[PDB]
RNA sequence: AUGGUGAACUAUGCCUGAAUAGGGUGAAGCCAGAGGAAACUCUGGUGGAGGCUCGUAGCGGUUCUGACGUGCAAAUCGAUCGUCGAAUUUGGGUAUAGGGGCGAAAGACUAAUCGAACCAUCUAGUAGCUGGUUCCUGCCGAAGUUUCCCUCAGGAUAGCAG
RNA sequence: AGAACUGGCGAUGCGGGAUGAACCGAACGUAGAGUUAAGGUGCCGGAAUACACGCUCAUCAGACACCACAAAAGGUGUUAGUUCAUCUAGACAGCCGGACGGUGGCCAUGGAAGUCGGAAUCCGCUAAGGAGUGUGUAACAACUCACCGGCCGAAUGAACUA
RNA sequence: GUGAACAGCCUCUAGUUGAUAGAAUAAUGUAGAUAAGGGAAGUCGGCAAAAUAGAUCCGUAACUUCGGGAUAAGGAUUGGC
RNA sequence: CUCUUAAGGUAGCCAAAUGGAUUAACGAGAUUCCCACUGUCCCUAUCUACUAUCUAGCGAAACCACAGCCAAGGGGGCUUGGCAGAAUCAGCGGGGAAAGAAGACCCUGUUGAGCUUGACUCUAGU
RNA sequence: GCAGUCAAGCGUUCAUAGCGACAUUGCUUUUUGAUUCUUCGAUGUCGGCUCUUCCUAUCAUACCGAAGCAGAAUUCGGUAAGCGUUGGAUUGUUCACCCACUAAUAGGGAGUGAGCUGGGUUUAGACCGUCGUGAGACAGGUUAGUUUUACCCUACUGAUGAAUGUUACCGCAAUAGUAAUUGAACUUAGUACGAGAGGAACAGUUCAUUCGGAUAAUUGGUUUUUGCGGCUGUCUGAUCAGGCAUUGCCGCGAAGCUACCAUCCGCUGGAUUAUGGCUGAACGCCUCUAAGUCAGAAUCCAUGCUAGAACGCGGUGAUUUC
RNA sequence: UGUACAACGGGGUAUUGUAAGCAGUAGAGUAGCCUUGUUGUUACGAUCUGCUGAGAUUAAGCCUUUGUUGUCUGAUUUGU
């Protein structure tokens, strides 16, 4: 007997298995196609999702119905202090895939990275790179040998960066280390650039800039063991159905005498690695610049930090990336921002973004004021004041 | 109607790529490259305000002898 | 969108499922309309076709002038009690959900509309904007 | 205009017509029950012509049931005019206070006398759903033998009733013929339609005011001086307290009640028989 | 079948005891007032009837995609429901005992037993039938068919092995 | 489907048919050696990727039973045949040329000349040329084939069978 | 005490604090609630829930065995001082 | 042998007020409809207690040929393949000689016993 | 279907002894779209709720071919299963049919017989009808009526995990999964095309439907934050401050969770199908095909996305002092 | 053995809605009192006003911290 009423599948079979991601920092499984004619650039970056806020945007979208009209948008603020290069990895192209050929590290590595190499940093002697710094002492003969080897053999060069996590409000002191592929320039140019950078930082505006579409790659928010009714959106069974109503009713036919992989079953929801693409950058802020959250239509001279800070995340004292819309992963979470893998041909990817206003009201309630000064001037003097 | 994998719409996209879109991509990239050069210059400017080895040789020789001695070699017997 | 609709219509929260009585805003003599269908609705399995502001429905005149009842004429929703979003961010709602009798090409059977008319519906239907004394 | 309601198609169902054709195929004498209030409306001519063609040897008889709801002269005029075509018989069906019971018994007994060679004679009853075929069977058999209900469509199958050792009565589900000459307004005023499912029963009330007389309608309900049916309902509803929550009259429900009173013989009405000849 | 034992459960009769908030309605009788000649009719009270009603205790057991389903329970729990002054509910005493009793009749109940209680014996009751039927090796080794009991069944003969 | 007979199975292993009630093989004590049956010999798998003559290419070949079904046919796939026909009086294929005269035959009608149609369908001149095979025109024109002829030079065509 | 009340709820006299415990707070359950806009479109079936609910006052239809129906229906109110 | 059933124009004739059963009231009876109302649904979400979960203590039962991954064949074990890595935890209800009825609707014996009747043989009573 | 007919062929010996493809003719309700608006024993209980997959015999969407195809629309056909294929009304149910919406509302398989449920197999109650002398059984009809895993194995969904010197970090990618979908709006336009009525499309743009994956700025929902406030009843002598009312009730309520009830995001390269061709034999013409070859579908395979072989691999860091 | 961590505290940031206490004539009126008068007056009196956006709560999965007080410690195992 055929299915009486045709209905589409609940859920996606290409996002399986819906298991917990193997790491909190989601991997980048593809980097933009290397074009050696362009100069050397980093193809991704690392920041922390701070939270969300509201933007009024003066929309210039010709042919639209909101053309020349202010539109209120939700945006995501990613706290992005500069990441600092600490190493190179050279990849050779083999008949079984890419292969890490060698890895050359900086002479001096901070505590933030060294913490990443221990489970028990406080107990340790902190011996992380003590026999490796000596390779720089002997005029750097080994270091130069492996860099020449990368020059000779590597067809993909990836730099190793890491976040200055102490600059964030996070309580975590163990920095986040990653491989960022270098695009542009020849192999020798890539290696020379990276060698020149082995302790210098890279600001976020040296990778991304405003009005650019970027990809957000992060492990989503975790929800634990969650049932079919909301892990897959299966309809609830009728009221007080025996054995329960929040579950899928029939599982199989007389054949294949098994439960198929396609049948929706309960299990872990969330904490999955996801790659969400084409997030328009609405603002690349600067840490030293006060009036981050001010625009040319709003002269209040305020930073993007809401009153009371973000919720479950402190202030934004650093450079930040504000992207249109929501991002995989919750607040406090390491996210990897990637350059777009293709030259997007939508007219959205071309638009210049013209903010009118950033909502810096409090996210810890029904916040009605943008600054403590404004709150004070609206309240008046209190009894704490005479 | 026309799918994502549609040859017609993909070809219109490909004609459009080489025009204003790749121009804007390459110009954006040039600007970001200049910002990176500014950043490195500033950092060096504040800077002025102040086999492979025997380890790898023994490592590889031992690994290959263990694989030849346990008969677990992909490449040799 | 529909016949006689001016340009595209963006998403607004659906307020009026099938089987919903809505007031007759115009002066065609109907006192309320009963949504039996909704134009443009997709075919999701158990989903009732729902209508919102600016959407054209098919409605029967349930109470009112006997020259109009027992007949199924198109209607265009002009008010809504379900709070929807305006892009210059504000969620707003009216106190009642109401509509006007229209021929399928958009023209108003009535000669006027009483009470406010949402701008998302006045903008989309020129004959509604041209018959509405109060907009927004 | 709105859809045709499924309730005005009831009786045209194929199972009902199959049941009728069994009843005809199994009967030697076929009684066609007529409502004395409006006999020509409740006359199923298509079945008559089918029997005249296909089964000339089966005997159609008219029985003018509900004959107590018209004046005596109207019943007499209708038997005079229908006897010119088919031998008819005035009849008021009531297990206690019938009329025409003896005449029908004599007629069926003669019909058995004619078929002495055929030692069982089956008499089938035919008509609209609410004419009273079950009530005539219960009258002749002199107890509640067949199921009787004013709401039409009660009996769904035929049932054999053994009147005598030689005579069998067969009740039948009532039919309605699908000829478009009859309005769908008219299929309601003949008792065929369960008025509960009529979607806008406020519109058929001017029909009732057409059929009924104001002199009688002012008396069945103690109300007076309505200028129109649409306000006849509202004055009646205010009289009876059939006001919904909020002061408005339960206009549809009162219309349903008025239609039920009309079809079930609580309001005096009939269509006058044809002119003198 | 013979001979016994049960009315502590339950069915019914009887004897002697016991139990049943607060409300709604407002019957006869009676009182006063007005009509009418009178029978009497209307108004206002009083009164407090009912196998009356809402609803406790009580008695019952309706409904629920109820809880439970090796349960707390071989019939419970929860809510919801029928009735609640009587043809009511109920203790004890007492009577009816099995081809019987008792039954507002459902084969209902008669000690978790009822389309004929329970206990013992005759009794190892009766089989067309099902299941089972206990060590080894050697040698020989079938029939699955004819013929009659009208036929099915049940059987008697020939045929093959000795 | 009925009759009559004979074999197989029942009670029966073993070799083979990948597998197995109905097929092929096969005289069942325990072994050894040799040889075989039926079936096989690329590898799984003991045994010739043996020799030899052909055929077949399948955009889901076949390895398979066959007076078995779908099964009678369809195909500008390939191969071998049979019969008949044409051919240095020049074959098949090509270009090139002629393709005429009565005559625009009769009837029809707005027109109809071989070619919208209905009936005739003959004669002459011929190497051959239809009272016309098709494209065409409003009718004609023109082109075309069928039919001859020039050039070329040797085999070809048709129907059938496997 | 509230209240019409031997209802529900709180308390005095008297009695008990017995029922394996600890830590977490996933899905699914059992029991109980809330839900924007629509209001039966769900379902075999308005099942289940919701809504109603005490008291005072106004008012109350068909039908009827004249007794009823009837708390018909439909309305207006309610605290404290 | 004969022959039989055609009265008027909106309530009649009437029978010692009615001409009814189209019967009030009642009902955990069966059914339809309407208002009100709502998570019944659109289309789900959230909250609370107890579970589940983890631990200390206590500690069964159903069931059990042996086991326990699939596909094609064979008129789970054999054939041919796909394969296949310890030990496991929560869910789940597709399949399981995996249990839970193999019950219910069927067939047959010469198989009891309840009931009926001008079946047979008897008999209390009369 | 029956009865003819003709005869490609067959038999053959005799083609009339017979068979016999295709083709065709008579029979079926009245030649002027009226009726023929028209019903006639399914001994059948299967069917819906959720949910998955497969088939192609394709309804839609993609690309083609043929039509008096002007345009618009349509019809017929080819490749094609990538992707969708509805809301209700109805009656034993289901289809049908009806109403509408839709791009379309395609047809099926495995289906979901004790995953959950409705009628029926519905057993002892009862009523009516038919039959029977009767007990009773049926041509019927109506009504009420307990059913109970998994705690075993496997499958499936998620979660740990021993050892291959130890330990840590950064990666690779075999394999396996895969995803986007459809509509209409501006412009091209009132242009092509057209007597006229009407009236496209590609290129360039904007939204939306269905799906999916996230997210919680906002809005809405929720509240044991028992956070704040109030209310009833009672109790602590009153005030205060509180208890209890199986979370007492009411109002607001952060945080969290969450909703097309909120918001964001979801691509681009190769190779092909039908088909359209190029060169070119077969075959002195010709020919898209034989050799060779160009383009071309929502197809396929990759890119991208998910997992990461726990017995696949690489790079790198530190490797115990008394 | 420190820009360390913790428990408190301070500051923001959010929720509610104006705390306890006292005062007032502000107050429906009723009692009593005399200066029997128009804020007559002494007492009661829901409530109203002033102190008072007060008071409470605020991370338990909010932000911040020039303050206070304390802690930094055991157990187990691993070698080519
Ligand atoms: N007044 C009147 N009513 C009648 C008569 N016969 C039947 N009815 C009504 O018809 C109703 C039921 O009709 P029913 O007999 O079931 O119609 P059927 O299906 O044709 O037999 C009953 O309630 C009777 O009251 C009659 O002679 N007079
Ligand atoms: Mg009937």
């Amino acid at each position: 007997s055929h299915r009486k009423y045709e209905a589409p599948r609940h859920g996606h079979l290409g996002f399986l298995p819906r298991k917990r991601a193997a790491s909190i920092r989601a991997r980048v499984k593809a980097f933009p196609k290397d074009d050696r004619s362009k100069p050397v650039a980093l193809t991704s970056f690392l920041g922390y999702k701070a939270g969300m806020t509201t933007i009024v945007r003066d929309l210039d979208r010709p042919g639209s119905k909101f053309h020349k009209r202010e539109v209120v948008e939700a945006v995501t603020v990613v706290d992005t202090p500069p990441v600092v290069v600490v190493g190179v990895v050279g990849y050779v192209e083999t008949p079984r895939g890419l292969r890490s050929l060698t890895t050359v590290w900086a002479e001096h590595l901070s505590d933030e990275v060294k913490r990443r190499f221990y489970k028990n940093w406080y107990k340790s002697k902190k011996k992380a790179f003590t026999k490796y710094s000596a390779k720089y002492a002997q005029d750097g003969a080994g270091i130069e040998r492996e860099l020449a080897r990368i020059k000779k053999y590597a067809s993909v060069v990836r730099v190793l960066v890491h976040t200055q996590i102490r600059k964030t409000p996070l309580a975590q002191k163990k920095a986040h280390l990653a491989e960022i592929q270098l695009n542009g320039g020849s192999i020798s140019e890539k290696v020379d650039w990276a060698r020149e950078h082995f302790e210098k930082t890279v600001a976020v505006d040296s990778v991304f800039e405003q009005n650019e579409m970027i990809d957000a790659i992060a492990v989503t928010k975790g929800h634990g063991f969650e049932g079919v009714t909301h892990r897959w959106g299966t309809k609830k069974l009728p009221r007080k159905t025996h054995r329960g109503l929040r579950k899928v009713a029939c599982i199989g036919a007389w054949h294949p005498a098994h439960v198929m992989w396609s049948v929706a079953r309960a299990g872990q929801r969330g904490y999955h690695s996801r790659t969400s693409i084409n997030h328009k950058i609405y603002r690349v802020g600067k840490g030293d610049d006060e009036a981050n959250g001010a625009t040319s239509f709003d002269r209040t001279k305020k930073t993007i930090t809401p009153m009371g800070g973000f919720v479950h995340y402190g202030e934004i004292k650093n450079d930040f990336i504000m992207v249109k819309g929501c991002i995989p992963g919750n607040r406090k979470r390491i996210v990897t921002l990637r350059k777009s893998l293709y030259t997007n041909t939508s007219r959205k990817a071309l638009e210049e973004v013209s903010l009118k206003w950033i909502d810096t009201a409090s996210k810890f309630g029904k916040g009605r004021f943008q600054t403590p000064a404004e709150k004070h001037a609206f309240m008046g003097t209190l009894k704490k004041d005479l | 109607a026309k799918s994502l994998r549609a040859s017609s719409h993909l070809n219109a996209k490909s004609v459009k790529r080489r025009g204003v879109f790749q121009k804007a991509v390459d110009a954006r990239e040039q600007r970001i490259s200049d910002k990176l050069k500014e950043d490195l210059l500033k950092q060096k400017l504040e800077d002025l305000k102040k086999w492979r080895d025997g380890r790898h040789h023994t490592y590889k020789k031992a690994k290959l002898m263990k694989q030849s001695k346990k008969k677990t070699s992909f490449t040799r017997f | 969108s529909g016949n006689g609709a001016q340009g595209t219509k963006f998403r607004i929260s659906l307020g009026l499922p099938v089987g919903a009585i809505m007031n007759c805003a115009d002066n065609s003599g109907a006192r309320n309309l009963y949504i039996i269908a909704v134009k443009g609705s997709g075919s999701r399995l158990n989903r009732l076709p729902a209508a919102s502001l600016g959407d054209m429905v098919m409605a029967t005149v349930k109470k009112g002038k006997p020259e109009l009842r027992k007949k199924v004429m198109p209607a265009i929703v002009v008010r809504q009690a379900k709070s929807w979003r305006r892009r210059d961010g504000v969620f707003l709602y009216f106190e009642d959900n109401a509509g006007v009798i229209a021929n399928p090409k958009g023209e108003m059977k009535g000669s006027a509309i009483t009470g406010p008319v949402g701008k998302e519906c006045a903008d989309l239907w020129p004959r509604v904007a041209s018959n509405s004394g109060v907009v927004v | 205009s709105a859809a045709k309601e499924a309730i005005f198609s009831k009786g045209q169902s194929k199972r009902i017509w199959n049941e009728l054709y069994k009843v005809i195929d199994s009967s030697d004498v076929v009684i066609h029950v007529l409502d004395a209030r409006d006999p020509l409306g409740t006359r199923c001519k298509s079945v008559e012509e089918y029997m005249k063609k296909e089964t000339p040897h089966k005997h159609l008889i008219y029985v003018l049931n509900k004959c107590d709801l018209v004046p005596t002269w109207v019943a007499a005029a209708w038997v005079k005019h229908l006897s010119k075509e088919r031998p008819t018989l005035a009849f008021h069906a009531s297990i206690t206070n019938s009329f025409g019971k003896g005449s029908l018994i004599q007629l069926l007994r003669q019909f058995s006398q004619l078929h002495t060679d055929r030692k069982q004679i089956s008499v089938g009853f035919i008509g609209y759903p609410n004419t009273g075929k079950s009530s005539i069977i219960n009258t002749l058999r002199k107890k509640k033998v067949c199921q009787v209900a004013p709401i039409p469509g009660e009996t769904k199958v035929w049932q054999y009733i053994t009147l005598m050792k030689r005579i069998f009565l067969i009740d039948c589900p009532g039919i309605v013929p699908p000829s478009s000459k009859d309005s769908e307004e008219d299929i309601l005023f003949r008792g065929v339609v369960r008025v509960e499912h009529v979607t806008h029963p406020e519109q058929y009330i001017p029909g009732v005011l057409k059929r009924c007389q104001v002199k009688h309608l002012e008396r069945t309900y103690e109300i007076s001086g309505w200028k129109d049916a649409t306000e006849f309902i509202e004055i009646l509803a205010r009289k009876q307290g059939r006001l919904l929550k909020g002061g408005e009259p339960d206009e549809s429900g009162v219309s349903k009640q008025i239609l039920n009173d009309f079809n079930r013989g609580k309001i005096p009405w009939f269509v006058l028989p044809p002119e003198k000849e």
